[PDB]
């Protein structure tokens, strides 16, 4: 029970049919293979007729669209920053003059 | 439809505070200008009292 | 907005409030994140065989870094007040010299 | 050749100055223009 999982339950309900809870036994994500030229995880998984649909967020782009029909982003990524949070420094000395 | 090229949302538009650069005479704002005045008819007040 | 001066805040979309603050004379801004998501894009006929290469193309430009080139030229190359003092001044604590002028 | 529609009224597509010396799409310029460009580049189709 997540976000995806009620993603797929608010889905299947717009769209009825009969969906099971697979989860993927590799947990990897749509990676062409160097030599074999072959897919894995999700991508792997319905490029040869292992589930009918993947609910998981993943990153669309040029490589995965060609082989799998993505649809419409529900939600947005962003290359972000993240630092520790501001707290107050140990004051030094001269600390009159502020 | 397309992949999306451009993502956006609602967002807020409100003034650009300016810098507001203080007065020459800022100094002068914890008391108002009765008080300064005041203060000063009480200084030659008083002056020519104790003399 | 302009002559309020702090009393009126207009709700508008991003890509037009980040253009009317920097291609027009800056006296506002754009402060928080988006309420909500949207998103933009070109069409194509129901049933038309112009949909699949140039869908290929929309997200071929989008990783290759175009979209966020042609964006920071059109909307921040080419601002009309432009960004004086790019680098954002911090609020100094200290007490001003003007304040005891 | 390929009919391309726009909206005018926006900072994608504006219509640049001296229109009188351009004809066609050559005096129309913006962003949303440089996408097209771009777009009939890589497909690889007039417009
Ligand atoms: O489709 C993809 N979707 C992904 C989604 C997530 C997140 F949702 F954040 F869990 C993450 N993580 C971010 C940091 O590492 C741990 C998990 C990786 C993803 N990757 C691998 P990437 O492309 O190397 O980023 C994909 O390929
Ligand atoms: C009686 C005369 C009183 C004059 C008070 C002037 C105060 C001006 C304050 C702002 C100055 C800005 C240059
Ligand atoms: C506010 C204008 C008058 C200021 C008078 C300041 C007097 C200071 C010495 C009492
Ligand atoms: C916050 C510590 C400041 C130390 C300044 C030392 C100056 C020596 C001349
Ligand atoms: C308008 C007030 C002038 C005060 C001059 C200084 C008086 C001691």
């Amino acid at each position: 029970e997540g976000y995806c999982v009620d993603l797929a339950a608010e889905i299947a309900k717009h769209c009825g049919f009969k969906y099971k809870l697979t989860i993927v036994g590799d947990g990897k994500y749509g990676a062409r293979d160097a030599d074999t030229k072959i897919w894995n995880g999700m991508v792997g998984e319905l490029v040869y007729g292992k589930a009918d649909i993947a609910i998981a967020p993943l990153t669309i782009t040029l490589v995965r669209e060609e082989v799998i029909d993505f649809s419409k982003p529900f939600m947005s990524l962003g290359i972000s920053i993240m630092i520790k949070k501001p707290q107050k420094s140990k004051p030094g000395v001269f600390s009159f003059l502020d | 439809f397309s992949k999306p090229f451009m993502s956006l949302g609602i967002s807020i538009m409100i003034k650009k505070p300016q810098k507001s650069k203080p007065g020459v005479f800022s100094f002068l704002d914890p008391l108002a200008y009765e008080i300064w005045m005041c203060i000063v008819f009480a200084y030659i007040g008083v002056s020519v009292v104790l003399f | 907005v302009r002559k309020s001066k702090g009393k009126y805040a207009y709700l508008l979309e991003s890509t037009m409030n980040e253009y009317i603050e920097q291609r027009k004379p800056c006296d506002t801004m754009k402060v928080g994140g988006n309420l909500d998501s949207k998103g933009y894009g070109i069409a194509t006929p129901k049933g038309s065989a112009l949909r699949g290469p140039v869908n290929l193309a929309v997200l071929k430009l989008s990783e290759q870094g175009v979209l966020d080139k042609l964006k920071s030229k059109w909307w921040y190359d080419k601002g009309e007040c432009g960004s004086k003092d790019s680098g954002s001044k911090d609020k100094t604590s200290a007490l001003s010299l003007s304040n005891v002028a | 050749t390929y009919i391309v529609t726009t909206i005018l009224e926006d900072p994608y597509v504006m219509l640049k100055k001296n229109a009188n010396q351009f004809e066609g799409n050559d005096r129309y310029e913006g962003y949303c223009v440089e996408l097209a460009a771009e777009i009939a580049k890589h497909v690889g189709y007039s417009y």
